[PDB]
Order: C-alpha cells, then sequence, then structure tokens
C-alpha cells in the first residue's frame, strides 16, 4: 500500500480513467440528466 | 413554454461501437423508387405549366415570324 505515490496513481488513472468508454444506469425523474455525449466527452481535457 | 411528465424507458449504444458509413448508399434503388412514386404528382404540377407556356410561346413566335416573310 504505501508504494503507491503520486506517479503512480497518476499512472493507473490514464491507464483506465482518462478518455475510455463509460457505461451509465439511471431511474426516476432524470429528464434533466445529461444525454451519453456529455459525458463520454467529458473524460478529458482540452486546456492541457 | 414548459415540460409534460412523460414514463418512457430508453437504450442506447456507445458512438465507438457501430459502422457508421455504409448506411448512405445501403439499398439505394427502392429508396429512389419510394421517392419518385410518392412525389411524382407534385413534380408534375411543378413542371407542367413552365413546359406549356413555353411551347405555346415559341410556337407563336415562329408562326408569326415565318408569317412576315415574303
Ligand atoms: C467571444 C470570444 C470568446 C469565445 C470563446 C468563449 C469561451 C467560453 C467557454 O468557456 O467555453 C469553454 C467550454 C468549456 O466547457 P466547461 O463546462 O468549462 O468544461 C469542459 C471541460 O472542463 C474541458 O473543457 P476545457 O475547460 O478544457 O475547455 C476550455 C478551454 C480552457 O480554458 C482555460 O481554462 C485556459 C484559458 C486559456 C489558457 C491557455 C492559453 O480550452 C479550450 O477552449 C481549448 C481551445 C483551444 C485553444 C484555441 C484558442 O467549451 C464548451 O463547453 C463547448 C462550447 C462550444 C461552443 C460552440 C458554440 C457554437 C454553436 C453556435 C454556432 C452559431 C452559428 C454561427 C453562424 C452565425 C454567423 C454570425
Ligand atoms: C382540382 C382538385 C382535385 C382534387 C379534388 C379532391 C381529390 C382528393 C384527392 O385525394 O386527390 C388526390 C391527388 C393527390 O393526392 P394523393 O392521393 O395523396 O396522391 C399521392 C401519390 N403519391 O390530388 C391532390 O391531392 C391535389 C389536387 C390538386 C389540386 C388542384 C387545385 C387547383
Ligand atoms: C429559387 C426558388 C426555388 C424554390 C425551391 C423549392 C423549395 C420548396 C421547399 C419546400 C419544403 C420541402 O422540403 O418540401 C418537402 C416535400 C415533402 O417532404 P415531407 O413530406 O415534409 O417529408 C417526407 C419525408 N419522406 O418534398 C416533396 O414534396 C417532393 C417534391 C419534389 C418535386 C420536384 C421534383
Amino acid at each position: 500500500i504505501d508504494a503507491v505515490d503520486a506517479s503512480t496513481i497518476k499512472r493507473v488513472a490514464n491507464r483506465f480513467i482518462y478518455d475510455k468508454d463509460i457505461a451509465i444506469a439511471a431511474m426516476g425523474p432524470i429528464q434533466r440528466l445529461p444525454d451519453y455525449n456529455w459525458f463520454r466527452r467529458r473524460t478529458y481535457w482540452n486546456r492541457y | 413554454k414548459g415540460f409534460v411528465p412523460m414514463k418512457a424507458v430508453t437504450y442506447g449504444l456507445s458512438p465507438f461501437q457501430q459502422k457508421i458509413m455504409p448506411g448512405l448508399w445501403k439499398d439505394l434503388p427502392t429508396k429512389i423508387h419510394h421517392k419518385v412514386s410518392e412525389n411524382w404528382i407534385s413534380a408534375t404540377l411543378l413542371l407542367g405549366p413552365l413546359v406549356g407556356v413555353y411551347s405555346y410561346v415559341q410556337n407563336y413566335q415562329e408562326k408569326e415570324k415565318l408569317s412576315h416573310r415574303y
């Protein structure tokens, strides 16, 4: 556990999170929930 | 300007999991036949008067010109 520092966090995050597909499931009054493309585009940043 | 309570259920798929281009040219002849069979009357009604008037004017002008000769 204590062998997982900031660099390893960034590496694993860039392996698993950055620019990958997602799965969603919602229930209730979800008429005001952003569509798929919103979530899918928000998995990377254009600032950097 | 408001909204309505709905009660529906929908499934979707990601953009990057499905072939995009092949849909344009799939079965063109049946689509062309459907469009023609559906809008033949509109095409007829649009293009009729133009042809009739053009032919009438051409005929009248040529008759007059050839009748003015010596």
